[PDB]
Order: C-alpha cells, then structure tokens, then sequence
C-alpha cells in the first residue's frame, strides 16, 4: 500500500515538519531542536517516546494539525489492507457442460479422454456435440491413471472420467478438486455372455449383498479412507513481518560507537 | 436407498483465530530477546529486565499503562523500530476476525442409519422417537437386518407422508424413514428449506426403480435397450428437471450474546 | 440461395481432406469453383424453413464482394443478384433500409441492429475527498460546538475543587491518543473525562468501516457522448483531432453520408479496409472510436480482449432497423416465410439458438498517490495559513 | 383526458416550447362495467397519435378518431356455444368493417396474422417483470447497539472485582484500594489519564493479563460494527423466467395479467406452463 | 430479463392499398432521425434519482 512515491514523501515530510517547529520556538515571545526528532516520529507511531509537548503559542497549532495526519495515515492503511484481504475474490472456475467454453474450441486447455471408452461411444452418436472432439480427436491419452499425472504438471485442464474414480483421486492428493455437476449417469455391471446358465442366480446375490450391508463394509474400507478436507496466514507473508525489528535489533550495535563517539 | 430426515437444530470456535497457533506462540520468545538487547545498550551512557517488559509488552496493546523510558539518545532508536509494526499487528487482528467469529457450526444429531443412538431409544433422556409407514420394502428391509428395532417404530405409523411432514415441525416425533427420492424431493421443497435429511442426503441401500413385467415375457429384451438408449441422448436428464426440480440450496445479526466470549473470561479464568 | 461469410452468422472452412467431403453438422455451399463447407447462425434457420415448407437449394458463395450499393445504374451483391432474377432469396447478414424495400421485399425482421460506437477502457480518477467522505460538513463544525463549551464546564469545576492547558488534553484525546498530557487532580473532573474518553473509542467506528471501500476511482470518467456531442460535430476541435472511421461501401455509410453531410467528407482519410484488421487499429492509441453496426460490433465487444472494450453509452444505438431475407419482390413465398418466422419468436427456439452462437465472457486497484494528494493538501494550507496568525501577532507585542 | 366546457382542448405548452398537438376523441364514457352510456367526446393525444399527424400529412389522409367499445386488445374464442370461435375488442372491431387502421401498442403474433397485415414495427421490445422495492431499515442508533445487555453487566462488573486484587495482592508483598482501581477502568478506555504502578512482582502479572483484555474487547467491537454499517444483501427478485416459484405456486407470490390482452395467448402457446 | 423479442406495428386489413407507403413511409422516419425527437419528448424525459 502507497506504492513507493508516497513513502518516500511521507520520509520527507517528517523531516520538514522537525526543522521549522524549533524555528517557529527560537524567535518566539522553551525547547531545543533535539525535541523535533522525538516529536516528529512519536506522534506517528503511538508511542510515548517523545518527552514533553511544546512549550509556546505559535506552535500550539502544529501538533494539532499535526496529530491529524497520524489519525489519516494509520486510517488509510488499515481500510485498505482489509479489502484485500475480503473483498478481492476473482476467479474463473469452469463451471457445468452447457458453459460455452466446452462448446468452442479451446487452444489454453485441451480435451481429452480415454481412447475407446464409453465417453468415445457418448460423443460420436450426438450429432449437437459432434463439434469440438472432432477437433480434439488428437488427444486421447491411453490410460486414465497417466493422464491425471498429465495435470499434476498444469499441462491438460479437462478431462472427461467416472465419478467415482476422480473424486477418490482428490481424496488422496491433497492438491486436486472437481467442479459442476454429472451428467451422464449410468452405473457399472459384471458382463457376460448371452445364454450363460449363470445369469439368473449371480444377479441375485448382487442384490441380496445391496441390503444384507456388505457392500457398506467395502465402500468404507476402499473408497472412503478420508484424509484432508482462509484467515491462517503463515511464513509465506508473515515471516516478513518480524525481521526488520529483528534486523534493527543488530542495525543499532554500531551505532553506539557512532553514539560514544561524542564522548572524545 | 433409504433416508432420514429430521428438522434443523437452533461456539466457542476460537476467539483468536486469525493467523494460526504454529506461527503465533514462538512469537513470545521474541519478546525476551528483543528486550535483551536493551539492557546492552542501556548498559552504557547513564530492574531492567523486569521493567522491560512493562517498558515494551505495553506498547503492542496500544498505549494506556503508565510506562517508563529509558534516557539517552541510542537507547530509544529500537523501540522507535519496534513501534512500526505496534500498529501493523494491531491492522492484521481488525482486518476480518469479525466475521469469522459469527461463524456457525453444521450441527449433527445422528450418525447414521446404524447410529448407536438408534439401538437403544429409551437408555438416554426423554424417549428417542422416529417411524415409518408399513406395506411396504422400507418396512420390509427394517425388519430383516435391524428386529430388536422393529418393536419400537411401531407406536408411531403415520397415515401417509403428508401428515408425517406437518407433525415433524411439532416435537412428537423427530426423525423419518421413507423412500429416498420422495423424501428429498419434500425436502429441498419446504419454506426456507429449514428440513434437511441426515448427514446431507447418505442412502443406505442402492435399488434403484423398474417396471415389472409377467415372467418370461419376451417384451423384457427390447423394452430394456429403449431404455438405455435414452440414457445416451439425455432425456431423463432434462426431463427429471420438470418435475423434481427444488427451490431452495443445501447450504446480519449484529450480535454477540457470549457466542464465544466465554473464552475471553476462560483465559480470565 | 446467395449467401456471404459474415463472423457471426456465416463461417466458412475447407472440406476435410480425408473424407473428401464436408464434415456433418453443415450444408454444401460452392464458389464460382471450390468445395466449401459453410455453417453459422443464418444457416441454422433456413434448415427450419426448408423443412417446414419444402424445396431445394444450392449455397451460391457471391464472388462479387460487399452486401450492395448502387453505383449509379447497377447493384452488386447480394441485392444485385436478387435484382436481376439470378437468386430468390439471400440469407445472410441483410439490413433493411428504405433504398432496398423498394426494388425487393423483405421477410420480418428477426434480430434488431443500429448504429454503436466503440471507444477503449478509460483509466479511473478519483478526486480528492472532501474529508475522506465523512457526515457532512455539518458534523466538522458540530465538533467544534460541544468541544469548546465542554472545556469551559470543566475549567469551572476545576477552580472549585490552567484553561490554555486544558484544550490540549481534552481535544487530542480523540485522535489516537500518542502526544504528551498534563492531567488535573481533580477528582469530579477525573470522572468527567473518562465519560468524554469513552465517545473518542466510538467516534473511530464512524472514521474506520465505512471508508475503506470508497476511496478507489469513481465516477467511471467516461466522457464525450454519441453522435449528439459537439465533439463529433466540430472535425477539428481542441485537443488532436478526432479518429473515428468506418468501413465504406455497405449500409452505414450511406447513411451518415446522406443524412449528415461535412462528416463523410472528413473521414474519408479514415477508413478500414476489413473489419478485423480495424479493431487492431484501435488499441494501441492510433485511432479511438468505431462506427459499424451494432450486431458484429456488440458480439465481439463482448467478446472483448482483456475487458478493457466498451461502447459509448453502454449501448446507446441509433437508426433502429432489422434483418431479415430477401425475395424476388413478386416471389409469393412471402406469406408462407413471414408466418413461419413468427412462430419461432412465439417458442423459445430463436432464445437458445443466440445462445449457442453469441455468448460472451466478461463485461480492487493500487491506491497511488495522485487520487488521494488532497489529504496533504491540508497540510500545506494549515502550515501557511498558520504562519500570518501567529508570526504577526507578537509584533503588535514587541511594539 | 376530459375536454372544455365548451368542447375543446386545452393548450398545454411543453417545457421545450411549442404546445403539444392535440385532436378530438370519441368513446365510451363510464367504462361500460356492466353499465354502459353514451358516447362523449374525449382529448386523444401523445406520442402514437403524434406520429398518426406525420402520416396524415405525407400521403393525404383525412382521419377521424375513436376509441375501442369495451377495452381489451383482442383475442379469438368462443362465446355461448362453445362453437363461435371469434375475434373481440379492438381485433374483432377491425375484421367487421368499422374501421381500416389500427394505432396503438399491438404485438405482432403468428396466431393473429392470418387475417391481418402488420407494416413494420415503431419500436422493439420485450417482457419483463415489475415489482415493488423492498424497504431499507438501518438502525444506526448507536450508543452500543451492537452489543446485547447481556454481557454489558458482567462486563461492566469485570473491571470492579478484579481491581481490588490488586491491593489484596499488596497485603504479602515482599497506595490504597481506590488510587488501585484508577488503572484498570484507565486501560480499557485507552485514556491518557495514568499514575501509579503496581510494587510487588505477582500485581504486575494481574495488571499484564489485564492489558490483553483492553485490546481484544475494543477493537473486535470496533469490527461487528464494519459489517453492520455496510451489510447490503436484499435478494427478492425472481431473475426472469424459469423461476422456481413461478414453475409452481406457493400461494404468497400472487401475480396478475391483463386479461384477453397478448401475453394470454403466450402461456396458453405452450405447454410445460400449464401448472399455474 | 426480457423473454419475448417481437415489436409494435400498425395494422389493417389486407386488401388495403394503403401498404406499400406506410412501411416505406416509417422505415424512412428511423433513418431521418425523426423517431429520436419522439421518443425523447414523449418517453425518456423525467427524472427521480
Ligand atoms: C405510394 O407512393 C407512390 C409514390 O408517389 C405513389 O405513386 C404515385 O401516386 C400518385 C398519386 O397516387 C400518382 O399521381 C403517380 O403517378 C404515382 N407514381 C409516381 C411515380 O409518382 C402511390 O400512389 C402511393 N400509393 C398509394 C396507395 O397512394
Ligand atoms: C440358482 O439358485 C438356486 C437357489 O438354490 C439353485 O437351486 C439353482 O441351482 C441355481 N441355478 C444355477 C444355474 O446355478
Ligand atoms: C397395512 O396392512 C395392515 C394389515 O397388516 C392394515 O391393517 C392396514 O390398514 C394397511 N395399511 C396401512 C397404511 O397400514
Ligand atoms: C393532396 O391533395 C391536394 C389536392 O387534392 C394536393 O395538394 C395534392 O394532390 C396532395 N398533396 C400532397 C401529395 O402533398
Ligand atoms: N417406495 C416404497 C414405499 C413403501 C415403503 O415405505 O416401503 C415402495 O414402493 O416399496
Ligand atoms: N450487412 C448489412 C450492413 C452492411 C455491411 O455489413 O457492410 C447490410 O447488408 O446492409
């Protein structure tokens, strides 16, 4: 905040507003020039180094309207590092299919899927969407377990999966999310010939296991293992915060014998 | 599947959320060195420690203890230093702790279906009270897996799901056991959607819904491939929204009421 | 059927080499010759026509360039070859004017377009703010009433049991209470003053809040209005002349040129050869307004490029006509065309067909030092203003 | 707008200048609700007959004007046998011979241009929806508003009974009670008035948890109140069609239109709004 | 938002003759800049802030 221009203005302006105080004390109808320092800087930073306020009539004024620019300074800084802090919330976030984004083709980010997967059988009969991936039939990773490794180095944004195997995904890397809604819903199936005498009993033990609760116990010990799931700032910013008092803590040291150089 | 649905229940949190506990603490060590390095420098030129503290920790909470100060001209540049971020911590605390301290809690009553809560109704206060409506597979299923329930739930068995919606806002009963795409279709329907299912919509058994056919009938083979050819071309997924479509989305007071203040005496305490 | 490539309305591109035909989701359409595959929103809507009544067509790409004008005894373009029998219908990107509706007709009009006007984003100001926008003046000469008739009540209970030192504590209480105090051992006194201690802790929440956000630039400084502004009247005017400009040859310059004469002759060293090359022509600080329709114009502006492209007055169009489909001016299709359109504004069929074809995207700064100079500039008025008062006054002492 | 009493028009100069142009009215005179009467002559004027004198005066017109009998626009059904199927109002009065142009806000349709011709359009336009504003309240009375009663009594209670340990503190230590209890109510209120110190090694301890107290309190206190004098989140409107309310009535949101009129003919064109 | 894009219009019968200039006749009223004058006067004048 106040870039640099003000900063070095402000700097200035507290030197100027030292020297003529102890002019407008000297030649007039009782203060040395070592208050202005004192005086200048303490009003500023709300402390109580300063020693005594001016002993006259002609300055009497200064401090008042002096104080002013302490209130207006220290005003503005806190208004407007708060409003970063909350308001300031930009951001794209693809949302849904039905965006226009999907619609037009893309050159920042790509589509692509899985060759020969359900999705290739989806979006060849529908002449509507027959638009983009008769565009983006170049990219069509061979395996869905490389491809999300594609992503983790920022170089495929859209990938088109099941739910059920990218949402465990996030579960594990602490770093992915998913957004929008499904739209294709469709769930999976043991598959097997035509006329095989065993496709009437194994879809019944399919069912009795739905009720019975097993496959609760699968989906918990499997699926969901849980791992984990914003004003908490850390050395990131903050570390910065508390090193130039730290490095004035050992900026000072020489310059005792710059101070004990008045004793000879 | 299978749902609950109950009605939405009426926080100490952490008054000092804002930065975080890690990087906060090992700021106090600071303020012992910090204070150190003064009484080198008020060695020279013309009890400190003890009055050091008062000296500095009182500057951080702006300024309204009686504080001293050291003499000299090099003895008062540090804490000329130290004053400049006096206001900037001070900046950091006021930037948004307010309105993370109204921050509410998503409350929960019930663990789920099999909650150990459910088991025994009568071993803890006032008597627990949920039902459903027989003739039917939710009632079937409960009876199969779950029997020492089973004596229960019957006191309480509802006309229809109508009348179970009117009497829940009451106090009788607190909970519900129905079909699952009934349940939220009531649900995400009622006046500021204040009626929310358990656990935010968990189902407990995932059969789905059909049409029964005479057996061995041979409209079973093609009437199937019509349907899965729907599911390819988005019917169902537009059509649904024309009829089982909510109003509302499962998501001032210029108060404070202890809420979380209680801490601020706790430390008191 | 005569047709043109308009951006929105009518894409070409080449067929796919590999299959040695046009891909789907489009119709033939030839040159005069090169197979080309052509699709839009225009196209869309002749399907529903074709079906709904039922005939054959045959894209016919017009070589002739432009849309038509009259050259003093022909036309060209898509009117032209409407005019002399060659094409009943051109669908495209057709305005209807008075000089056209009167050689053929038209269909009803389906999409509104006029005139618009496109300048670049304009850099925020924000001037000095009269006391950091507070409660009025009222409340700066409020303060100085209690204040003042608050410390004579305390100085008449302080003899009781110094009023020049009596003003300096009770006043810089309210303003961050840093600089050095004398305090009075009066205990009726000593109780007062905290009871006026207490108003300075809430007098902050009127100075902290509220004035975070309204500090930033405002008032949008968005300036010189349409075509009723003096400044397009005036060519020359105060400043570097102005840079508008237009593509010539179509509907919107025979427009201006009639209608409003000592402009067209200016501008004619201002013109465009195309349409996207113009907007290149604009950015960087060559040129600063466009004038050209407001249906291409307003696509793109939404579009934008870094949402910094707006238009003047927030769409404020001029010389309201539509498009529509032109016929062979004794073609008797027209009844069965007209009703048909109509029944599409009737459904929602033209409300989402304009969603699929035209959408656009888009529609907090550094606080500097020039916005908020005036802060300072109390300083610097305070400061001389204070020096007369109080160097003058021991001089009439000394004497 | 009712003529003289002689029976003629007023003269009423615009702000810019000329008057506007006016010209007689014939029409019905209470409204026929039910009570119909006779027929007395009116002030019609404004900006559609302003553009009717344009027309007159380019192509040599001689017009006359009069008003619809009943008041509705115009829409075909039947009437008394359900077997009648025809037009009404303004519509049906041009189809009988009883007059040959229409000026007024008509709505070019396709289920009403089969038997008219429509010239092309004055203006364009569409629909949306009118509703009232909602009511702004701000009680900025102050004076700790934000702040309930409840924790104002203990709190105000705080400072009084743990000053007096202080001097209860000084009893053992290895200055009254009343110049003790001046610095705790002096630090909470951030006052420039302070003398005194506490002696002993433990009292500064209770004088330091003390002074996180002042800082914690005043300025999260100065903070509810930023929200306050802000807030600014009123959501009423029903963001256009395809409204969730409007899909199915919760018998709260009452909404009328003008019968026969146009927008009628629009809901019953459809079908998936057939509900309400 | 608007959700029903169809203008205003005058209407007769269709044998009239009376067509072929009255649409040419308001299609000229736009381009004159006649219709701004109107709309100015007798629309969009007044103000409430
Ligand atoms: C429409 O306007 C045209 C243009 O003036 C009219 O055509 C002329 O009409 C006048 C009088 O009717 C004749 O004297 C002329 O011979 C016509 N031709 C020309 C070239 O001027 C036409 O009559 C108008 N239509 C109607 C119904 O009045
Ligand atoms: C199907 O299940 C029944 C259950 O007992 C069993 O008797 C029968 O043999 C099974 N059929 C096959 C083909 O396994
Ligand atoms: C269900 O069946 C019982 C008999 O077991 C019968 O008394 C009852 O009326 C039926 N209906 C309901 C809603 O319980
Ligand atoms: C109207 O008629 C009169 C005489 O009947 C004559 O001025 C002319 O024919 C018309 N005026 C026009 C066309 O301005
Ligand atoms: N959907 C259930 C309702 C009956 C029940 O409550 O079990 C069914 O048809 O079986
Ligand atoms: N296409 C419109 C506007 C002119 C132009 O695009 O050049 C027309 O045919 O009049």
């Amino acid at each position: 905040p106040f870039q640099s221009t003000l900063w070095l203005l402000v700097g200035l302006s507290v030197h100027v507003v030292a020297v003529m105080l102890y002019l407008l004390d000297r030649f007039s109808p009782a203060l040395t020039l070592s208050s202005a320092m004192w005086f200048s800087w303490g009003v500023l930073l709300n402390s109580g180094i300063g020693e005594g306020a001016p002993r006259s009539f002609s300055a009497r004024i200064l401090g008042m309207v002096w104080a002013g620019f302490a209130m207006i300074i220290v005003a503005s800084y806190t208004a407007n590092l708060a409003a970063f802090l909350v308001l300031d919330r930009p951001e794209e976030r693809i949302t849904g299919i039905n965006d226009p984004r999907l619609r037009n083709p893309s050159d920042k980010f790509i589509y692509a899927t899985v060759k020969q997967s359900s999705v290739d059988i989806y979006f060849r009969r529908q002449v509507e969407l027959s638009t983009m991936y008769r565009h983006m039939e170049k990219h069509n990773y061979e395996s869905a377990a490389e491809a999300i490794q594609a992503v983790r180095d920022n170089k495929l944004h859209a990938f088109i999966w099941d739910s059920a195997v990218l949402e465990f995904e996030a579960s594990q890397k602490c770093d992915l999310v998913t957004t929008g809604e499904l739209f294709f819903r469709s769930g999976f199936g043991i598959g097997m010939r035509k006329d095989s005498p065993w496709k009437q009993n194994v879809s019944l033990s399919i069912l009795k296991s739905h009720e019975n609760g097993f496959m609760e116990d699968l989906d918990k010990t499997w699926v969901r293992y849980q791992e984990c799931d914003p004003a908490t700032l850390t050395f990131e910013n903050m570390a910065g915060v508390f090193m130039l008092v730290a490095g004035g803590i050992v900026a000072g040291i020489f310059l005792i014998f710059i101070e004990i150089a008045y004793k000879r | 599947g299978i749902s609950v649905m109950v009605s939405r229940s009426n926080s100490p949190s952490a008054f000092l959320e804002p930065f975080s506990a890690d990087v906060w603490v090992m700021m106090f060590v600071m303020l012992l060195i910090v204070s150190a390095v003064a009484v080198f420098v008020f060695e020279y030129f013309s009890f400190t420690i003890g009055k050091a503290i008062w000296l500095l920790w009182g500057l951080v909470f702006n300024n309204s203890v009686p504080v001293q100060n050291p003499k000299g001209t090099t003895s008062k540049i540090m804490v000329s230093v130290w004053a400049f971020f006096a206001v900037i911590f001070l900046a950091s605390y006021t930037a948004n702790l307010a309105a993370f301290m109204i921050q509410e809690e998503y409350v929960d009553q019930v663990s789920g279906l099999s909650d150990k809560k459910f088991q025994r109704p009568n071993d803890f206060s006032p008597p627990f009270r949920f039902g459903t409506v027989p003739n039917g597979s939710t009632e079937r299923n409960i009876r199969n897996n779950y029997a020492e329930m089973h004596a229960y739930m019957g006191k309480f068995n509802q006309r229809g799901v109508d009348d179970a919606l009117l009497s829940l806002k009451t106090g009788k009963l607190d909970a519900f056991i129905y079909d699952a795409a009934v349940l939220n279709y009531m649900a995400g329907r009622d006046e500021g959607c204040k009626l929310v299912t358990i656990g935010s919509g968990k189902v407990f058994a995932s059969t789905g819904y059909g049409i029964a056919i005479q057996k061995d009938s041979g409209w079973k083979r093609q009437v199937d491939l019509a349907i899965l050819q729907l599911f390819g071309d988005g019917e169902m997924e537009e059509l649904e929204a024309l009829w089982l479509t909510g109003i509302c989305h499962n998501e001032m007071s210029s108060q404070l009421d202890i809420d979380n203040m209680a801490g601020v005496f706790y430390m008191l305490g | 059927v005569a047709t043109l490539e308009e951006r929105p309305f009518v894409i070409v591109e080449p067929a796919d080499p590999i299959s040695g035909t046009c891909i789907r989701d489009s119709v033939p359409c030839r040159s005069q010759p090169e197979k080309r595959c052509c699709k839009g929103f225009c196209i869309d809507i002749l399907k529903r026509l074709a079906h709904t009544i039922g005939f054959s067509y045959d894209l016919y790409l017009v070589t002739n360039g432009k849309h038509g004008k009259k050259i003093d005894g022909v036309w060209n373009g898509m009117i032209g070859e409407v005019f002399y029998q060659r094409a009943d219908m051109a669908i495209g990107s057709l305005t209807i004017n008075e000089e056209r509706s009167e050689i053929v007709d038209f269909s009803v009009p389906f999409v509104e377009t006029g005139i618009s006007v496109m300048v670049a984003r304009s850099n925020g100001t924000v001037s000095p703010s009269a006391f950091l926008e507070p409660y009025s003046p009222a409340v700066w000469v409020m303060m100085f009433v209690m204040c003042l008739t608050v410390v004579a009540v305390t100085v008449f209970i302080f003899e009781y049991l110094t009023i020049g030192k009596s003003i300096w504590l009770l006043w810089a209480l309210v303003f961050n209470n840093s600089v050095p105090v004398e305090n009075p051992r009066g205990t009726t006194s000593k109780i007062m003053v905290l009871v006026w201690a207490f108003f300075a802790v809430i007098f902050l929440a009127s100075y902290t809040a509220n004035l975070a956000a309204f500090m930033i630039q405002e008032e949008y400084v968005d300036t010189v209005s349409g075509l009723s502004d003096r400044k397009f009247q005036r060519p020359q005017e105060q400043y570097p002349p102005l840079k508008f400009g237009t593509v010539p040859n179509g509907s919107t310059e025979k427009n201006i040129r009639s209608n409003y004469p000592d402009m067209h002759s200016y501008m004619v060293r201002y013109n465009q050869p195309r349409v996207e090359e113009a907007l290149t022509q604009l950015k960087a600080g060559k040129l600063d307004a466009f004038i050209y329709d407001a249906a291409v114009l307003n696509y793109m502006a939404r579009k934008d490029e870094g949402c910094k492209l707006v238009t003047i007055g927030s769409g404020k169009v001029f010389a309201t006509t539509g498009y529509g489909i032109a016929l062979h001016k004794g073609s008797r299709w027209k009844r069965p065309i007209d009703l048909a359109l109509l029944q599409f504004l009737g459904d929602d069929e033209i409300e989402m067909l304009e969603r699929l074809w035209l959408s656009g995207i888009c529609h907090s700064s550094k606080l500097d030092i020039d916005n908020m100079a005036g802060v300072f500039y109390m300083l610097l008025v305070a400061m001389g203003l204070s020096l007369l008062v109080f160097a003058w006054e021991h001089l009439v002492y000394w004497r | 707008k009712p003529t003289l009493s002689d029976g003629t028009c007023k003269e009423e100069f615009t702000v810019n200048g000329d008057p506007v142009k006016k010209v007689i009215c014939t029409g019905p005179n209470d409204t026929s609700p039910g009570s119909p009467r006779h027929t007395v002559p009116q002030c019609c004027y404004g900006f559609c007959i302003d553009l009717l004198i344009k027309l007159a005066r380019t192509m040599n017109f001689t017009y006359e004007v009069h008003l619809v009998a009943d008041g509705k626009f115009g829409t075909q059904e039947r009437v008394n046998n359900s077997n009648k199927k025809e037009w009404n109002g303004m519509m049906g009065e041009l189809l009988s011979g009883q007059a040959d142009m229409i000026v007024a806000p008509l709505t070019i349709n396709n289920e009403r241009a089969q038997y008219i011709e429509f010239s092309k359009p004055f203006k364009y336009q569409g629909l949306t929806i009118l509703v009232k504003k909602e009511i702004p309240r701000s009680t900025l009375d102050s004076f700790m508003q934000p702040f309930q009663s409840t924790l104002w009594l203990l709190v105000g209670l705080s400072v009084h009974v743990v000053a007096v340990m202080l001097y209860l503190l000084d009893r053992f230590s290895p200055l009254t009670l009343s110049s003790a209890m001046w610095f705790s109510w002096g630090v909470l209120l951030n006052s420039g008035i302070g003398e005194g110190a506490p002696r002993s090694f433990s009292a500064r301890i209770l004088g330091m948890v003390w002074a996180g107290f002042a800082m914690i309190i005043v300025a999260s206190y100065t903070a509810n109140l930023a929200a306050f004098l802000v807030l600014d989140r009123p959501e009423e409107r029903i963001t256009g069609i395809n409204d969730p309310r409007l899909r199915n009535p919760s018998d709260k949101f009452i909404y009328a239109t003008v019968k026969q009129s146009s927008v009628d003919i629009y809901f019953r064109r459809q079908v998936e709004l057939s509900t309400m």
